[PDB]
RNA sequence: AAGGGAUAACCGCUGAAAGCAUCUAAGCGGGAAGCCCGCCCCAAGAUGAGGCCUCCCACGGCGUCAAGCCGGUAAGGACCC
RNA sequence: UGGCACCUCGAUGUCGGCUCGUCGCAUCCUGGGGCUGAAGAAGGUCCCAAGGGUUGGGCUGUUCGCCCAUUAAAGCGGCACGCGAGCUGGGUUCAGAACGUCGUGAGACAGUUCGGUCUCUAUCCGCCACGGGCGCAGGAGGCUUGAGGGGGGCUCUUCCU
């Protein structure tokens, strides 16, 4: 799972030490690894997702 | 002299030269040269 | 203190020097010659003189600063021929005759030694008891003068070799 | 059972530029684009890493004290017999063995592995001879 | 590079002025080639001869079918002879010299499943002194724990023989030119019958 | 072996750091029965299975279709002596 | 040569020799070079270099060691002090017997001598060679390049200069 959300967020320009970063304290806790199946089925709403993660560096 | 682990300079003259990683030790007369190694 | 390149080159019969954006090709009278410059290191082609420029203060700038100066001071007189560089020989019954360029002569062997020269090398022989190395560039000339050392080793106990100038300082003998 | 299917269709062509880029640094990213990490649509037991062909297999830049000095090593199996090749003799001649054995040494070792080096074309040209469409990527 | 077909004949002594040369008379005859190798086709650049007739009918034709060049095909292997290059019919005799160092390169005799003591030149133990049974057998062909396993190529018994063996630096003595015969200087590989490669020696 | 290249010890050329000097920090050389070339055979089971010449080839029936459902047969190969 | 006693007492055969090798260099020679109290030759020492060689004998069971004749040299070591599912049994580590010594004696001695069973069939790995099946994306007859691997990688004497 790390493999397939790390692969999934890379091209966003972002890795996955930068998107669970925003998750863990933004309090968007709502993936927690179990939820690739949007980074791999449906990345419509994953890559907002990213405009979610990418907004809760500071 | 030749090939030594210690390296001083008997009668002062001598030049202390670093080549190719290693130390030389030269003078005129030859027989002072010195290789650390 | 004078790093070498804080004195200008000024040069009379002033020979060209183009920019070459990683070399420097100078064309003179005689020659033309090459030397290889680091690219971070800049050296100017303004007028007279050839300026030379260094970025900092390390291990590199401050001896590539002198060494990009000092072998173009060597072509700025190479290519107005200002380089002798004799080499003259010694020995009871020795000389050195020259049949166009390839310089054979005597040293002692069993056969005399056959000297084939570069391009660019001429062996100026005025004397059987002394010759010279001539050409452009210094290191083409220095070259081949080891080359010429490289057959007689001098100094073994007695005369019969060369010294570049002329310099016995051989040692004692052995009775 | 959840639906993690990978759904494996279309392997792809992607040729490398080697340039002035350093060995290592790029066989890196090309140990990632022969595993596949370039794909969300990822499970480790299908070959998915794509067709990478790389140009320019001569003139790779090393740094240091390398060239002349790093010893590659051929073993065969009478006594005597290792044969120390230094990496400017491999730079001279054979270039694509230096690739290929920065390749296989970032692979995996099984059959899969063993079966993505197949899947790594090597040329020194600029010319090889897949020429259907060849998008180059950095 | 010359280069011919040859086969063995048979070897005898010659008669020189002072000394006798034990020659050995080798028929290297009239070849055909049958085809040219080019550097734009295939870059070796090597020319394929063959030598020794054939009736048209133990032929097969993959075989038969080559063209113009040599439209008799030959029995033999047709061996190519490694940047040679004739005019384009055949390759007699008068290429070589006398005098001149040529290479032999045939196919020795097969000794059969010969012995270490015949095969490597060992000793083996002796025939008395209480030897149980050594007399021809080599020997030790290891060591203990470390390094374990026998090393490749220990020398044992096997097939001696009957690979291709080059035979080098032969001196021409006579050239027969109405038989197109040669005359080497004895020692040539192969057995009365066997067809050989004979090259320019370099040596140079 | 004769010959070529890169070389170890060693001998150098030019040259700053260190206005001098210096085989070295940039470069260019010479330099061994040592290393790789070169000689000979093994060798495309080098699945990375290479390359060239020549001979033959659509149905003669039908699928999960050009045999990956089958019977003879072209080039050839095999059995027997 | 030792110290330890960690696998081995339902045992891993011990010294030496013959055959067969392989590896390291801290090189005995051959190949280069510096110094020398190196006039030349022959030398001494040190640095690089293991590619190839390192004899035929007498003595003792000997490794070692001492002598004869040569060579340029008769190198030091490891691989279970290499090698007994290869061999030898001369010594030691079996039963017989004797000598010197100790012990009242039976016997003993890392003191000496004679003699004394050395175990036909290769299952797997390895190695030397030769094959069958299949593959080499149509089927065969040939020719052949070479990714790679081993062999050989010696050396002395005489003469001209
Ligand atoms: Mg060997
Ligand atoms: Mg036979
Ligand atoms: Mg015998
Ligand atoms: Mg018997
Ligand atoms: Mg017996
Ligand atoms: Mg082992
Ligand atoms: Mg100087
Ligand atoms: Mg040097
Ligand atoms: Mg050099
Ligand atoms: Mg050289
Ligand atoms: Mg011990
Ligand atoms: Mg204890
Ligand atoms: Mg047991
Ligand atoms: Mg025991
Ligand atoms: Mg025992
Ligand atoms: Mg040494
Ligand atoms: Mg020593
Ligand atoms: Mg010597
Ligand atoms: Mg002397
Ligand atoms: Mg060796
Ligand atoms: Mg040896
Ligand atoms: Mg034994
Ligand atoms: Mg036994
Ligand atoms: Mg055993
Ligand atoms: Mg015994
Ligand atoms: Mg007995
Ligand atoms: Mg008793
Ligand atoms: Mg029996
Ligand atoms: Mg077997
Ligand atoms: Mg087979
Ligand atoms: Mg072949
Ligand atoms: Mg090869
Ligand atoms: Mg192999
Ligand atoms: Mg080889
Ligand atoms: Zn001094």
């Amino acid at each position: 799972w790390i493999v397939r959300i790390n692969a999934a967020c890379r091209q966003h320009g972002l890795n996955y030490s930068t998107f669970i970063h925003g998750l863990k304290k933004a309090g968007i806790e709502v993936d927690r690894k179990n939820l690739a199946d949007l980074a791999v089925r449906e990345p419509q709403v994953f890559a907002e997702l990213v405009e979610r993660a990418k907004a809760a560096q500071g | 002299m030749k090939v030594r682990a210690s390296v001083k300079r008997i009668c002062d003259k001598c030049k202390v030269i670093r080549r190719h990683g290693r130390v030389y030790v030269i003078c005129e007369n030859p027989k002072h040269k010195q290789r650390q190694g | 203190m004078s790093r070498i390149g804080r004195l200008p080159i000024p040069v009379p019969k002033g020979v060209s020097v183009e920019v070459a954006p990683g070399r420097v090709k100078v064309k003179g009278p005689k020659g033309e010659l090459e030397v290889p410059v680091s690219p971070e290191m800049r050296v100017v082609v303004e007028e007279g003189v050839v300026r030379v420029e260094r970025p900092s203060d390390e291990r590199r700038h401050k001896s590539l600063h002198g060494l990009t100066r000092t072998l173009i001071a060597n072509a700025v007189k190479g290519v107005s021929e200002g380089y002798s560089k004799e080499l003259l020989i010694k020995g009871i019954g020795y000389r050195a005759r020259l049949v166009g360029r390839a310089l054979e002569l005597t040293v002692g062997f069993s056969h005399p030694v056959v000297v084939e020269p570069p391009e660019g090398i001429t062996f100026e022989v005025p004397e059987p008891t002394r010759v010279r190395v001539s050409g452009i560039d210094k290191q083409k000339v220095g070259q081949v003068a080891a080359n010429i050392r490289a057959i007689r080793k001098p100094s073994a106990y007695h005369e019969k070799g060369i010294y570049y100038a002329g310099e016995p300082v051989r040692l004692k003998p052995g009775k | 059972m959840k639906t993690y299917v990978p759904k494996q269709v279309e392997p792809r062509w992607v040729l490398i530029d080697a340039e002035g880029k350093t060995l290592g640094r790029l066989a890196t990213k090309i140990a990632t684009l022969l595993r596949g990490k370039h794909r969300p649509d990822w499970t480790p037991n299908v070959a998915m890493g794509d067709f990478v062909v790389v140009v320019n297999a001569d003139k790779i830049r090393v740094t240091g004290k390398k060239l002349e000095q790093k010893i590659y090593t051929r073993y065969s199996g009478y006594p005597g017999g290792l044969k120390k090749i230094p990496l400017e003799k491999m730079l001279a001649t054979h270039p694509e063995r230096v690739l290929e054995h920065a390749v296989k040494g970032m692979l995996p070792k099984g059959p899969l592995g063993r079966r993505l080096f197949k899947r790594l074309k090597v040329y020194a040209g600029p010319d090889h001879p897949h020429q259907a469409q060849r998008p180059e990527k950095l | 590079m010359k280069g011919i077909l040859g086969v063995k004949v048979g070897m005898t002594r010659i008669f020189r002025d002072d000394r006798a040369v034990p020659v050995t008379v080798i028929l290297a005859g009239p070849c055909p080639v049958v085809q040219r190798r080019t550097p734009e086709k295939d870059g070796y650049t090597a020319v394929q001869l063959g030598f020794l007739p054939q009736n048209p009918k133990r032929v097969n034709r993959p075989l038969k079918g080559h063209f113009a060049k040599a439209g008799v095909e030959p029995v033999r292997i047709l061996r190519e002879i490694r940047d040679f290059n004739p005019e384009g019919d055949t390759v007699t005799v008068e290429i070589f010299k006398p005098g001149e160092r040529v290479d032999v390169t045939g196919t020795s005799k097969g000794r059969g499943f010969a012995g270490v003591m015949k095969r490597w030149n060992f000793a083996g133990g002796p025939d008395s002194h209480g030897a149980h049974k050594i007399h021809r057998h080599p020997g030790s062909i290891g060591n203990r724990k470390t390094p374990g396993r026998v090393y490749k190529g220990k020398k044992m018994a096997g097939h001696y023989g009957a690979e291709r063996v080059t035979v080098m630096n032969l001196e021409v003595v006579d050239v027969i030119p109405e038989e197109n015969l040669l005359l080497v200087k004895g020692a040539v590989p192969g057995p009365n019958g066997g067809l050989v490669i004979v090259r320019e020696t370099k040596k140079a």
